């Protein structure tokens, strides 16, 4: 496939092709439009990498975290999610309720880091 | 305002000399003027002093009269001093000026001679110190058509001057004399 | 900043005087460029200053016969006195003042001073001598007087 | 269940960004980088071309690249002189009589001290009468620069390409309505190459529809919105200016030149333009066939000429060869629907202010020789009127005059999306 | 013990950076970013930070930004180079009262037109401060011995609009919050903000206008109060309203000097010629001067005789109060305000006067021609500050004389940027503890 | 808030490292804003590279293997982490930072070289 | 210093790899005219090259390390020498010269191998 | 046997990139301060090739010098109404005494102002009417005199990730693989001198005199001879010039040449005789190794063309000399002082560009510069292979050959630190 060839596929097929999208995020006075866009792309990529790094999650694509799944975010079962839904409708469903997940991971990683700090001292 | 000053101050070397500048509401400023050189500011407020000026110069104000005090008068400090204030109508007004002279060599008396013409009279005055001198004439005094040389330093380093008087061949009067006054001392020489 | 005047030394009476002070190693920004006059029979006096935008301030006793102009291109400023008289013989300085309040300001960056003598006489010889002082050698020699008509007279007696 | 983090998920949101140029002159292709497509199977994306952000950015880009090309040329400020003009009648045609005026004026030379007496030729649309003494029409609003002869107004194709972190979605829908959902969306790096032509009533050298003639409007009920028509078979046109002008360089300054029209070599005739008859009839028949779907069956659809206004909006104005034409096009929109060639009386102006601005014109220098010129008519800009209901008769007149509508017929199948690679999903794992 | 590395500790450091501004004209805010609704302010509890209002770099950054925007806004207007020729001005004399006599001149001169070869003969009214004599009498403009300068094209207005100075990423802005602050020394309560409050860049030289008031008392700030060469900024507690007006009904006519350039000139005055009044209430000014004298005695003594005298400048911008009133630049006397001697519906009128050729940022060879404004001109503003200057006679004295002054425009914006400081965040830090890496 | 624990105890300001760590990224206003954004990227990449040299990438709190010297600070645990702020700690150890940075670099340099030969089995 | 012992053996250069990587970003002393826009473009290009070098290390599971091993097979058609005659008496400048074409397949093999390894590690943690 | 991944290794390949400055017209204040004692490495087993003729550093240097010159000539006065008719006579026959009408700061008045112009920059229009020679091709700027033309040294540094090399081989002819390649942080003190057919104030050679060419067997490519000993050349303009300022309008000036104080004498630049003879002897001694060991080598004078390419040109103190240098390249080799009559022009078309001048203002006082010749730009006039004589006339006019005298021991490369290797280890 290509750069976005798994966009129409389901989640169980698009999760195996996470490398192709992640690789292509970093590919005479009116030549400043070339210069203005590159700094924007670099800043957006650095923001994504920093936000991965806050959660203790950087360096990997598939990444697991011990925050429990609240049923108020999505009350449907896991059986229909990974083979009967694409990522676009998932972004549409959890366009809401995202900022609190991005803070729950933020606090949970610091709690895990301090628990590692206490265990490595005794 | 007028900013009156005394005309002349003469002191011995090694002593203090004070000069006063009266009638000054606004802060004064003193300039030191030497012949052949540009003036230099010496005291730029009532009490302050700019860099490069020696420590012997200082000033103070009491009321409306501000005085300058020289701690030690050397041969360097023979100059003229003017005080300057600011006024609203005329922006800068200056004083009359005070001459400071040091007494490096002692007092002597002037020498004067009088000559008849062949009508102008000549009255030359030589070898006097200090340079403060006045020349008087009589015929009945004479108060018209008289011109006097300003006192100058000759090769002797001892001041000399001259005087002239224009007349008509009035040579009616029977007695002519040229009177020189030297800080109290009077020498008289006289005639048709 | 160093200043130096330039101009004629002998000006005929009832003519227009002209002088030029040249500013070296400095700028025209924020400085009142003054002109000053030192007479032996009248003490130290003030002529006027000019600011770099052309705002002038002349002395009230000499107002009506003075004109000061600035020229930032050739880095200099000039003075013009009209209808000079024999009482205007003096030494002319150019100085400067800082921009702000003149309540405590004092003149600085003085020039060398150019002597200007305003005369009204012509060439004559000594009747034993206006343009040339006579040399008498045989003795003692005296400096020459200045008459009200504008002539000289000295004497020499052994 | 526990939440997980997936990096590199294929989702996008609509956004606006900075699209840089790319190429294979007035349009500065020196700064453009030199110059692929991935099909997407099961996605439907909502498109909109009247809310598209690419057309406005392209229009501002075209204006700025026009403005930077006239900067180092001559200002032509001393040309505002009291002209002295008469007619020219070296065997002038009766339809051409009064259009060309011989003119003579006093011009400054290279030295600042002297001056010279120079004669030139000016069209009637450039000079105005002083109230025989004339003057130029630009000496009243703003004196303006001269187009330099080395640069050329030939429309080179340019590609608008998105930076890293963005994507351009291209519809492959063969019957695209212009807005709404798109059943088949394809992701391309960037576009096919757009020729930035300039026209008013008829679109020239554009991209053809591939199966049938498509007519697109923002609101077909409202009469105040323009109607864009895209053809499937092109209609060929001939530009023609049958005169042999001579350019002579008049030097008006130390290193500046003013290229003036010197004389005509031979006969003077009108600068007509020819379109075919039967091809135009068949194309207009297809157009009137399709428009009865939106407006209703057995409705009398007829075409009138332009309504009025200034010369730029009212007349067809193209730029082929280097001269500025302003053609009538009243024999094109005349029919009422229940080896001949249609010729068009066209006229040429020299002082041009293109992008609807005041106080900024440009003098076009004359071109030596005869100009032969052909192009394709692959698009029309119609505009209906406020006709009464239940009359079963509607009149359509060629509108135009807004430069966005020419480039909205090329960027009608594109949009810019912002890819975001971060997403969350629950599964069965737990971090140890 | 063992070393650890912490990332993101709350440690700052003093630094200088290029701050960008945001807002909700000459100061072109179409290029600035829109600001946020509800700007968050975070109060820092147990902190003391050393402040200095006389050394912060954002004052010079603001001065450079205002100079750059005022230079940029005068680019596409009329150059007005061919105007100054040998003028021929006589006195206007219409229905003139006792004052403003010999102030307005009726000048006549040639000009060019749209066509190059034709000329015209136009007339304009010029003030006395714009023309100088060369030798009816032959005058000329005062500008074109140094430069011929651009007109301000009248679609751009001179009204000040607030700009908020933001902070870039990685930096922070610390905002003081103490109610009794002299601008130097430690601060007990420090807060941090994303951007400053609304700062309007007003231009004035003696009396600060349209500024930010105090909250408790009349604070007095100086770098060294015992030194007499430092300006003494005063911040008022209650504002004092000042009304300035121009009663002459002015007429503007447009003279076209080129193909696309127009010169707007003063026409005939309809009515009577009168001077520009400026009114300040007497009782409010007397109370405000009493507050200033009472606050001034805490720095000098309990028995010193505080006096006020009028200004002693050389040029017209330092001597006279100068501002703008919607297009006309005023130059006002203010000698009826600063005249008192304080021992231990009547309104004061001020003869405000108007100039047109404006050299405002004091750059050599750049000026500006302000066009006339049609009709009468009125403004209502309040005085929120002063820029005094002590006249230092001598030590241990009993009489202090204060005179207004200015000219340096950085003191007008140092009275609004005193409670601000920019810092650089350093997130790294090391500390010892007991833990071990495996 | 952003840095509301700047006056608090070091033992309580270490719970809130993320809200200072996440705000390092956030024509007159043209090239000036361009150099400002570029220099912000310079500072953030320099900080992340300096964490990358010491072997503490992706971690806010990182335990290491460098000996603590009593000459660096004789002051002990129960008051640095109980009644002292981070600003006073930065003022105290301000001129000792290059030595501990070099020692962390040396310890991470010697740590990785003792691992490559172990995985050759 | 920079590029020190570049002509030495690979074993000697492996102990000094940590000094090169400090200044692929910038120096701090070098952090409107001809030179300013040139220096700005040089800084932006250096940042992009460093981030492009780091992203490929991030994808293959090699992030945060200078020396690492991976679990993808190496075909013997790419190289035939054993360990002893490459890791001594050989310079890297001689080492890059023959893998100018085999590299792009190897990078994709690393990418797919790391994606499969991460999916297999994810599948184990669900039990 | 499984792939390992190594990062940070030193591996470079050749590439092109934009370098930056490190340290008047040449902007010193826009450069970063230089970096102190930049240490040097040695590659003991390298065979990396260099190239003097096809490196991108000379093109970038030429573009930067041109852009700096156009930037520094921007905020100065334009002399567009000075182009008037000139009535000139003779002085006391090279200098001209031209008088003209000229506008003042008042737009309606005019003044009559005289000035002195050289013969090289006036032309006669149709015998008392003249004009400048730029009045039909340009309208060109007076260089406002607060700037200087002094060749301050300029260091080029490489951006991050790029390194610049340095050849240390002494007997290196400019092309080919050298046994010894080094690496430096920044280039040395290159001074952008302006010269034609006599490279002066430059860097000497190591031990002997190098001969550098594309191919020695073609009569179209310049021969950049580089000396091992300096040949000192030193001279004056003996006239005493006064500078007056003429106001052209509202606040702009024009500095014209005033009256001559002393007596007029021509400029002359003289060089030592025995030193030049032994330097040319070294050149003809070692140059025979390329053309045949029994050949006749004779040096003719300049070929022809414009005055920029025919005559030796240099900006000594702000005045631009155009000295004859036909008394030096005149010999016939087979197995005291030399004076040069020199002339000065004012309006200058510098970088061979038609449409922009620059007007160099006159300077007051006498000027004197002592300089060292460190190179020649000889070209070959080819012919048939029938005679043993070869005529080597001087040539120039291309400013890149001045900057190919330097930038010869330099090359920029792009570091690629990522590299794979086969190993038997395993990640677990
Ligand atoms: C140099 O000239 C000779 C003579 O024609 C030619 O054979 C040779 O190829 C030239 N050198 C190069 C590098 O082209
Ligand atoms: C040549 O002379 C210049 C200036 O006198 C000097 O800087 C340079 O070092 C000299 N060259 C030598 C001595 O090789």
């Amino acid at each position: 496939l290509g750069f976005l060839g798994a966009a129409g596929s389901t989640m169980g097929a698009a999760s195996m092709t996470l490398t192709v999208q992640a690789r292509n995020l970093l590919s005479t006075v009116w030549g400043i439009k070339q210069l203005q866009a590159r700094v924007l792309a670099v800043e957006r990529y650095l923001r994504d990498q920093q936000l991965l790094g806050i959660w203790g999650c950087s360096g990997k694509l598939i990444c697991c975290t011990n925050v429990p799944w609240n049923s108020s975010w999505s009350n449907r079962n896991l059986s229909e999610i990974w083979d009967n839904m694409t990522w676009l409708q998932w972004d549409k469903e959890i366009s809401n309720y995202t900022q609190i997940i991005y803070g729950l991971l933020e606090e949970s990683q610091n709690q895990q880091e301090k628990n590692e700090q206490d265990l490595l001292a005794l | 305002y007028e900013l009156t000053q005394p005309p002349s101050v003469s002191v011995s070397p090694g002593q203090t000399a004070t000069i006063t500048c009266s009638g000054a509401s606004t802060n004064v400023c003193w300039y030191q003027v030497k012949p052949g050189q540009s003036p230099e500011v010496v005291i730029f407020e009532n009490y302050k002093r700019p860099s490069g000026i020696p420590d012997r110069f200082s000033g103070s104000k009491s009321g409306s009269t501000a005085t300058l005090t020289i701690r030690g008068t050397q041969a360097i400090d023979e100059a003229d001093y003017y005080c300057q204030v600011w006024d609203s109508f005329s922006t800068f007004v200056f004083g009359s000026g005070t001459q400071v002279t040091v007494l490096g060599q002692p007092k002597a008396n002037p020498t004067v001679t009088l000559f008849p013409p062949s009508a102008t009279l000549v009255c030359l005055i030589s070898d006097f110190y200090p340079g403060a001198v006045t020349v008087a004439w009589k015929a009945s005094p004479v108060k018209a058509g008289v011109e006097t040389t300003t006192p100058s330093k000759q090769s002797n380093n001892k001041y000399a001057a001259s005087s002239y008087l224009s007349l008509t061949p009035q040579w009616s009067h029977r007695s002519y004399s040229c009177q020189v006054t030297h800080e109290g001392s009077t020498v008289e020489k006289t005639a048709p | 900043v160093q200043l130096q005047e330039s101009g004629p030394g002998v000006v005929k009476s009832s003519e227009t005087l002209s002088l030029t002070c040249t500013v070296s190693g400095g700028s025209m920004g924020g400085t009142y460029w003054s002109w000053l006059r030192l007479s032996p029979g009248k003490g130290l006096e003030w002529i006027g200053y000019i600011f770099h935008t052309g705002e002038t301030n002349y002395s009230p006793s000499l107002k009506g016969r003075v004109s000061i102009s600035v020229d930032t291109s050739k880095n200099q400023f000039s003075l013009r006195l009209r209808s000079v008289t024999a009482a205007d013989t003096a030494v002319y300085f150019c100085a400067s003042l800082p921009r702000g309040q003149l309540v405590n300001a004092y003149f600085r960056n003085w020039g060398r001073g150019s002597l200007v003598s305003v005369t009204a006489a012509s060439t004559k010889g000594p009747s034993v001598y206006f343009p040339e002082p006579v040399t008498v050698s045989w003795v003692h020699t005296f400096p020459a007087v200045l008459q009200s008509s504008g002539l000289y007279s000295l004497s020499s007696v052994v | 269940l526990w939440v997980t983090v997936y990096y590199g998920v294929p989702v996008w949101k609509d956004a606006e960004t900075t699209l840089f140029c790319a190429s294979d002159n007035v349009w500065a292709t020196h700064a453009c980088v030199p110059t692929q497509e991935i099909h997407l199977e099961n996605v439907t994306e909502e498109f909109n071309m009247w809310k598209n952000n690419m057309v406005e950015q392209m229009h501002t880009d075209i204006i700025s690249l026009w403005d930077q090309s006239l900067k180092p040329c001559v200002k032509l400020t001393p040309l505002c002189v009291t002209l002295q003009c008469t007619n020219v009648t070296n065997n002038i045609t009766d339809d051409m009589r009064g259009e060309l005026k011989n003119c003579s004026f006093n011009m400054t030379t290279e030295l600042r001290d002297k001056k010279q007496k120079v004669y030139s030729l000016f069209y009637r649309l450039d000079v105005v009468q002083i109230n025989k003494e004339y003057r130029l029409i630009n000496c009243n609003t703003s004196a303006c620069t001269q187009a330099c002869p080395k640069v050329s107004f030939e429309p080179i194709p340019i590609h608008y390409c998105a930076p890293a972190g963005f994507a351009i979605l291209k519809c492959k829908d063969k019957k695209f309505n212009g807005t709404g959902p798109c059943p088949s969306v394809s992701t391309v790096q960037c576009t096919h190459g757009i020729k930035p032509v300039v026209s008013t009533q008829l679109l020239l050298n554009g991209s053809l529809a591939e199966e049938e003639v498509m007519i697109r409007s923002e609101n077909i009920t409202n009469n105040a919105k323009n109607i864009l028509v895209q053809f499937n078979t092109p209609v060929q046109i001939n530009c023609t200016r049958p005169n042999n002008n001579t350019r002579k360089s008049i030097r008006i300054g130390p290193g500046q030149a003013f290229y003036a029209t010197g004389d005509i070599i031979g006969d003077i005739r009108q600068a007509h333009c020819n379109v075919s008859k039967a091809t135009w009839n068949e194309t207009l028949g297809k157009v009137v066939k399709q428009l009865r779907k939106h407006f209703g069956n057995n409705t009398i659809i007829r075409f009138a000429n332009s309504s009025g206004g200034d010369l730029e909006v009212t007349t067809h104005s193209f730029n082929c060869g280097g001269e500025f034409f302003y053609c009538n096009t009243s024999g094109l929109f005349n029919s009422t629907w229940i080896n001949d060639s249609i010729t068009l009386p066209c006229r040429i102006k020299q002082i041009i202010n293109m992008w609807q601005r005041i106080g900024q014109c440009m003098y076009a220098p004359p071109i030596q020789g005869v100009i032969r010129c052909v192009s394709n008519i692959t698009g029309l800009i119609l505009t209906r009127d406020g006709g009464s209901t239940n009359s079963t008769t509607e009149t359509f007149r060629p509108g135009g005059g807004d430069m966005r509508d020419n480039w909205r017929s090329e960027l009608y199948k594109y949009k810019v999306v912002k890819i975001e690679p971060l997403g969350v999903a629950p599964t069965r794992c737990k971090r140890r």
